[PDB]
RNA sequence: CAUCCGGGUGUUGUCUCCAUCCAUAUUUUUUGGAACUUUUC
């Protein structure tokens, strides 16, 4: 029942972490699109598990993406 | 627009060629106009099966190589 | 809108072009294509450290392109009106 | 056409592409993370669907460097056209 | 090195080209016919490649050639 | 005297599509097909192949600036005087030619037409045991008769691909006058009735079966092609395929939208007589009552056509071919129409082996080819042949069977004979070529004195080989000869 | 049904309504006929060149007429083919 | 349409050659392409793109992965072009 | 023949252990069930496990993997 | 076998009447899976 767009849409307001084409990254999710770009707000830069810097609010572009998580 | 005529290739096990310098095998059962492989599963080229059945994507294809005539 | 109009708007501009690969390219844009392939006249390109080689035409590709750097003298606000 | 384009901007005004919107109405300094390891430091002009970008004030970092070698190197410049598919992450440093 | 001032790749048809590709081979040959995604037929067509010294060469001959791999064109010789 | 045939080698005309390039497709066997033509009395089929020769050849010396224009049909594959003189056609004759299909892939069609005849059925067996496919051509007003049943049972019968012509659509408006509605529902009635008789496919215009054209105007048309010509703008690519299946059919349009519902709304008609019948109507009537003035600019205002100063200027009826002719475009809805419907896996395999013993092939180097008919031209005699594998060369010494007999299946088996020159069937000229590749049908001199009616002909490499091969039956002759002189 | 076309899609000549033309009916009278009448346009003829009695004899002798007439149309008929 | 697709399905038959993006060259007879340049051949040889050379039978590309495709010289002629 | 689609659906429909491979990268795989289907070849994959390839086991939770970078399904 | 009443086209001269090609980014092309580091030569 569950497809993917809808949890994306579900997920707004919530903590989510994206992988990339590769480092990790942490952060509370604002809003989505159809293309499956991101903006996020306090976002923290895991270097493969580390959490390098704490950005804040961002960006992410949508071709980059590898997956997204909890 | 075209269907990728695989109509010839139909259930016959084919060495599906496939991104980063990787082998599949396995009996061809469909495919769409993006060029989706739907297979019945074989293995990946000393050597180990996966899976009842397989399902390769079209971007990842480099080649389709027939192993039947 | 389109930034494809700006680009078109921008006529005969003495400009280096960065591409995917880092090459430097000094050169007069003669004219921009809807997506985004530069033709270039009085052509410079050169290396990100080595010699460089001149040319008269180039027609560079438009996934190539990265960065455009753009003239210096430019009315930005203007360019963007429809 | 018009309508599509409407409800394109639409979109952008709801979705991931407001903050950007909105930061090029302000016009603050903002950062970009590349593909090529170029972190662009600069003053945003023109957007799109694309994400491609006119730049002012442009401020570039990046570090050319043969190993092991060590150097942290950056570059002003005026104007600069940007394309998209180079864009991994921007940001907003307030 | 000499070459008219065009405006498109299309009023430059049948002049003998120079051509890069991603992989970092050059193309040489006239250009036959274009198309929407910068695809080239060229008429006599010689890949000339660099190994990691000297150029190394191959005449092909006639070659459709993807725009995908297509980085940039340039001149080589005027007509005929 | 005796036929009207050219005889040089500089007159013969110069082909605009480059010969030397048409003698290259030999080399594929996939590439180049036979079509024969074959159809009752006066269905338009020699003035077709007509229209096809002089679209391809850029200037013939045969034509009169008479039938250039002509009120009088110019006849080329016709040849003979007899022939000439008694109107009719007698002796089956072709031509080879390459054309581009729609989507410009240039390909090798042998044409042969046959007689319309009753009593030359004979020469249309011919037409049949050789062509790969057979286009039937129809008079709409004539309808299907009972010929033309024979002529699609014995299509069927030698496992052969079929495609249908409905010809002589003028002598539907411009006699019969027939209301818009009227003639849609004729041809509903034709191209129903003939699916009847075909048994196991169903014909249709949208299945690119059915070819509508007039030859005395010279315009032929496939709905595929005609919605390529011009509804291809108005609407974005991808929903061509759709529109296309939605023309043909009892489908109506009101506004923007395609409704199956039964006419309801307010003005009806169907699709095919909207978008093709009445603008085709529209094409006759004001190209006979308008001033050339209003029309001329309306053939730039929708078909993107131009007319010269010239042209403005002939008659009913020339100016009325020319502006038809000058629409629809050099006949490439034909030769797709032909070209797709045609398949060789399951159709070549079933003939070669309806002619022959039936076992699996014998490929290889060892030239195994059909000689049907001993056929006259201009100078002396030919052999007309098709090879089914092998390759001819001139001067090959080859072996030459009766058909009579191949029911009796070491030395004594050999006649044989060289191959002293092969031609390309051209019509009013025959033209020279060095060597034939497989699947072409061509002539050889010299080899009359070997049989009489069919022939096989073998040229095998091996001993072992030579038991293996198998021969062509007696050819089948749809009528049998009553009449005692 | 399933799809829709852009409206504004109409028969390419659909723009002109009326298949029939005043005219009409009497061009397609024309568009047959025996010969001077069909073409047109043609190149003047001397005048005793233009034969009207000729199309009488050639046809058939009909029924009424007395064997008197019958034996012209026979004379007539041999001249001619002569 | 693209005139090179045009050019690939007219060279069906013919014996091309056709690197891809790996490198590895094919020569063989073309037996379908397709407006994405999706080519199937007959009778093929591979190359290795460092040396060595294998023989096969059908093989399948597909396009996105082609590089460059060689057809013979004889197409140069006619009459696609015009 | 069986389009992808349908393959995709089943799959859904079923629940079943689907190991997925990474486009462009060797050392990786997913393991996990199917729970999404996309018009493109994105889905949503509820208990997933990230896995290093035989030249071990790694925790991962529940995620949606992109249609871009996907590869092999089996299910 | 000829005569006779006619005819077409071409060139030149002369005469008469007038004038100086889609519109748009999510697998086959252009929104790239690129780059960094190292050996041999
Ligand atoms: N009205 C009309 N008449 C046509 C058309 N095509 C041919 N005819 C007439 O029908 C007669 C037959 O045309 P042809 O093609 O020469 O005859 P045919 O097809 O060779 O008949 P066969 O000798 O038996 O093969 C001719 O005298 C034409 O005048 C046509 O398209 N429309
Ligand atoms: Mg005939």
């Amino acid at each position: 029942p569950v497809n993917p767009k809808p949890f994306l849409k579900g997920l707004v307001n919530h903590r989510v972490g994206v992988k990339l084409k590769s480092t990790e990254y942490r952060g509370t999710l604002v809003s989505t699109d159809n293309y499956f770009n991101l903006q996020l707000n306090e976002a923290e830069e895991f270097v493969a598990g580390v959490s390098h810097g704490t950005l804040g609010e961002i960006f992410i572009r949508c071709n980059n993406v590898l997956y997204i998580r909890e | 627009v075209s269907t990728p005529e695989l109509k010839k290739y139909m259930d016959k096990k084919i060495l599906l060629n496939i991104n980063g310098s990787r082998k599949v095998a396995g009996i061809l059962r469909g495919y769409d106009i993006f060029l989706n492989v739907v297979l019945d599963d074989a293995m990946e080229i000393n050597n180990h099966q996966l899976g009842l059945q397989t399902v390769i994507r079209g971007n990842s294809i480099i080649s389709l190589e027939a192993l039947d005539a | 809108m389109k930034l494809v109009n700006f680009l078109k708007k921008l006529r005969n501009e003495q400009v280096t072009i960065e591409l995917k690969n880092g090459t430097t390219v000094w050169g007069t844009l003669q004219s921009v294509s809807p997506q985004m392939n530069a033709i270039l006249t009085d052509v410079k390109l050169t290396l990100p450290s080595d010699n460089i080689a001149s040319l008269q035409y180039i027609n560079i590709r438009g996934n190539t392109i990265r960065q455009i750097i753009l003239p210096d003298s430019l009315n930005l606000d203007s360019l963007l009106v429809d | 056409r018009a309508e599509l384009e409407e409800l394109e901007e639409f979109e952008f005004k709801h979705g991931p592409m407001s903050l950007i919107n909105d930061a090029m109405v302000t016009r603050t300094p903002v950062i970009i993370s590349l593909r090529n390891n170029h972190k662009i430091i600069a003053r945003v002009k023109a957007f799109d669907r694309h994400c491609n970008m006119v730049l002012e004030n442009v401020k570039e970092l990046w570090t050319e460097k043969k190993g092991k070698n060590v150097i942290n190197r950056e570059r002003f410049i005026s104007k600069l056209f940007l394309r998209g598919d180079s864009v991994i992450v921007v940001l907003k440093t307030p | 090195i000499q070459v008219a001032h065009s405006s498109r790749l299309a009023n430059l048809i049948d002049y003998k080209l120079r051509v890069l590709t991603q992989d970092g081979r050059v193309y040489i040959g006239q250009l036959m016919a274009f198309d929407k995604h910068m695809n080239l037929v060229l008429n006599e067509c010689i890949e000339e490649r660099v190994p990691k010294i000297k150029v190394e060469k191959r005449v092909l001959g006639l070659t459709i050639l993807r725009g995908e791999q297509i980085l940039s064109t340039v001149v080589e010789d005027k007509p005929l | 005297e005796h036929t009207i045939f050219t005889q040089l080698k500089k007159n013969i005309p110069k082909t605009r599509y480059n010969r030397d390039y048409m003698l290259s497709m030999a080399n594929i066997p996939e590439r180049i097909i036979n079509v024969g033509v074959i159809g009752p009395l006066h269905s338009g089929k020699t003035s077709l192949m007509d229209l096809l020769v002089i679209d391809s050849h850029k200037r013939i010396p045969d034509m009169s600036k008479n039938v250039e224009l002509g009120w009088k049909p110019l006849r080329y594959l016709d040849n003979l005087k007899q022939e000439i003189d008694r109107g009719l056609s007698i002796k089956l004759n072709g031509s080879t030619l390459l054309c581009t299909d729609l989507e410009s892939k240039s390909r090798m069609i042998n044409f042969l037409d046959a007689p319309g005849h009753v009593n030359f059925m004979d020469e249309t067996a011919v037409a049949l045991a050789a062509s790969d496919l057979v286009l039937i051509v129809i008079d709409v007003v004539e309808g299907v008769t009972f010929v033309v049943e024979q002529l699609i049972k014995q299509s069927i019968k030698n496992n052969v691909a079929m495609c249908f012509v409905i010809n002589k659509l003028d002598r539907l408006i411009l006699d019969l006058k027939l209301p818009p509605m009227d003639a849609y529902l004729k041809l509903n009635h034709i191209i129903a009735n003939i699916n009847s008789f075909t048994k196991g496919n169903v014909f249709s215009p949208i299945d690119n079966n059915i070819i509508f054209a007039s030859t005395k105007l010279g315009f032929t048309f496939t709905i595929k092609e005609f919605v390529s010509y011009y509804y291809a703008h108005s609407i974005p690519s991808s929903k061509i395929d759709d529109f296309t299946t939605r023309l043909w059919g009892s489908v109506y349009y009101h506004k923007g939208n395609f409704r199956t519902k039964p006419f309801e709304n307010v003005e009806k008609y169907p699709t095919f007589v909207e978008f093709i019948l009445i603008p085709l109507y529209k094409i006759f009537s004001y190209a006979l009552s308008m001033e050339k003035d209003k029309l001329k600019n309306l053939l730039r205002s929708n078909f993107r056509v131009n007319l010269s100063q010239e042209a403005l200027q002939y008659d009913p009826q020339p100016f009325l071919k020319h502006v038809l002719q000058l629409i629809f475009r050099q006949q490439t809805g034909l030769v797709d129409a032909i070209t797709r419907c045609y398949q060789p896996f399951e159709l070549f395999d079933n003939k070669t082996a309806h002619l022959s013993i039936p076992g699996k092939s014998t490929p290889e180097g060892t030239l195994w080819a059909h000689v049907l008919k001993t056929v006259d031209y201009g100078g002396a005699e030919w052999s007309l042949v098709r090879i089914y594998s092998g390759l001819l060369k001139r001067g090959d010494t080859v072996r030459i069977l009766d058909t009579s007999q191949s029911e009796s299946r070491e030395d004594d088996e050999t006649p044989s004979c060289e191959v002293e020159e092969i031609g390309l069937l051209g019509g009013r000229y025959v033209y020279p070529v060095h060597e034939a590749h497989k699947g072409q049908i061509v002539l050889i001199k010299g080899i009359s004195s070997a049989y009489i009616k069919s022939a096989t002909l073998y040229s095998v490499k091996s001993k072992e080989d030579m038991k293996q091969l198998k021969f062509f039956k007696p050819l089948d002759y749809i009528t049998e000869a009553v009449f005692k002189i | 049904g399933d799809f829709t076309l852009p409206e504004d899609f109409a028969p390419l000549l659909a723009e002109e309504e009326e298949l029939i033309l005043p005219n009409t009916k009497d061009a397609m009278s024309l568009y047959h006929s025996p010969f001077p009448f069909n073409r047109t346009k043609g190149k003047m003829v001397r005048a005793q060149d233009v034969a009207l009695a000729k199309k009488w004899f050639l046809q058939h002798p009909d029924e009424e007429y007395p064997v008197k007439v019958k034996v012209s149309y026979q004379k007539l008929l041999k001249n001619y083919v002569l | 349409n693209g005139i090179p697709v045009k050019l690939l399905n007219e060279a069906q038959g013919h014996i091309v050659s056709l690197e891809l993006t790996t490198g590895a060259t094919y020569r063989g007879k073309l037996v379908e392409s397709e407006d994405s340049m999706n080519v199937q051949l007959r009778d093929v040889i591979a190359t290795e793109p460092q040396g060595a050379v294998t023989h096969m039978d059908q093989i399948f590309v597909r396009g996105s992965q082609i590089k460059f495709i060689v057809v013979p010289d004889l197409l140069k002629n006619a009459p696609l072009f015009k | 023949m069986v389009p992808p689609i349908n393959c995709i659906f089943n799959f859904l429909q079923q629940q079943t252990p689907v190991t997925i491979w990474l486009f462009e990268q060797i050392g990786i795989r997913i393991k996990g069930k199917i729970v999404g289907f996309d018009e493109f070849m994105n889905v949503v994959i509820d208990e997933a496990v990230e896995i290093p390839v035989n030249s071990k086991g790694t925790p991962l939770g529940k995620i949606l993997l992109k249609g871009d970078n996907i590869t092999l399904i089996t299910s």
